[PDB]
Parts: structure tokens; C-alpha cells; sequence
């Protein structure tokens, strides 16, 4: 074996439906994975080409 | 019949819009409505 | 006539697709009117019924 052990995450990552996501789950029935990056690339900095 | 039933935050107006309602929905003044009697009258699942 | 004039509004009560409804207009194509009041009703203290 070229190695004995590997690193890696100890916990599962958390996707909790926060405020923008809770409202569009309640009202439209649709959640996005990141409302925060959708805000940051539509309404906060739209011309910033990623 | 063209109506969604989601757990919306319903604004609580004070109008007297109960008057002649169960007879008006029977004749068809409303083009699209849902009658929820019993267990269906619930703030539905999200 | 008891009065000759009535006291009414002077301008249209405007409504623009702001930062919270732009995400759902571009993303889903479902705008709501007063997204901030939906957030005030179900995110910020949903235990206070109106």
C-alpha cells in the first residue's frame, strides 16, 4: 500500500432551508440550493462575470 | 380547479365576505374554487 | 352637494420587482407582491398569527 490512511470530512455538510428558501418552499413549492449565491449573482453583482 | 392550496401566510382582512357564499359558489359566480370540508380544511403540507 | 371635493391620492402606489422577487422572477417566474411581508409572517416569528 502506497499509503495507510486518507483524510476526509468528519461530518456531513448541512443544507438547511433558511429564510429565502423557506418562503419559496411555503409559497411556490420550490427551493434553490443557494439563495445567497443567486442573490449575489443576480441582485448584488450582476455584471460581475463569474 | 385552477387553485393551489399551500400553507400561505393569509392576510386577515375584516370584510364581510361570508354573506351569500355557499349559495354563490353553487351557482358559479367563482370560475375556480376549492371547497375544503372536514380534514381538508387545514394549512396543508409544505 | 355637501362637499365639492374629496381627498384622494396623488400618485400611483408603485410596485417594482426588487431584490427578493428578482431571484424568483429569473429563477422560477413567480413574483409575489410584498415578499418582505411574507418573510415577516413566516420567517421572523411565525408563531405570531396575524
Amino acid at each position: 500500500e502506497a499509503d495507510n490512511q486518507i483524510m476526509g470530512p468528519s461530518s456531513y455538510a448541512s443544507f438547511v432551508v433558511r429564510g429565502e428558501n423557506l418562503v419559496t418552499a411555503v409559497s411556490y413549492g420550490r427551493v434553490m440550493r443557494t439563495f445567497e449565491h443567486f442573490m449575489a449573482r443576480i441582485v448584488d453583482s450582476p455584471e460581475k462575470a463569474g | 380547479e385552477g387553485v393551489e392550496n399551500r400553507p400561505f401566510p393569509y392576510l386577515t382582512v375584516d370584510a364581510d365576505l361570508l354573506s351569500n357564499l355557499r349559495q354563490s359558489a353553487a351557482e358559479g359566480l367563482f370560475h375556480s374554487f376549492d371547497l375544503l370540508v372536514g380534514k381538508d380544511a387545514r394549512e396543508a403540507g409544505i
